[PDB]
């Protein structure tokens, strides 16, 4: 019963954390390669 | 589980499972 709504709630909070990570990534230092930034950004989110 | 995530050995879905 709880997980039913937890799905959407997790979606929203995940989007929010994504935006926070995007802000800090664009603030740290403007990396051409996609995986490098992307994989690193994902790693930062999981890690910090 | 105790805050030790060695991305050097696991990274060359998962996030959803953790949460």
């Amino acid at each position: 019963r709880m997980m039913k709504d937890v799905f959407f709630f997790l979606f929203f909070l995940s989007v929010w954390l994504v935006a926070y990570g995007v802000t800090t990534q664009a603030l740290l230092h403007p990396d051409g390669r996609l995986e490098w930034i992307f994989r690193r950004v994902l790693y930062r989110p999981y890690l910090q | 589980i105790f805050g030790q995530i060695p991305l050097d050995e696991i990274d060359e879905l998962v996030t959803f499972l953790l949460v």
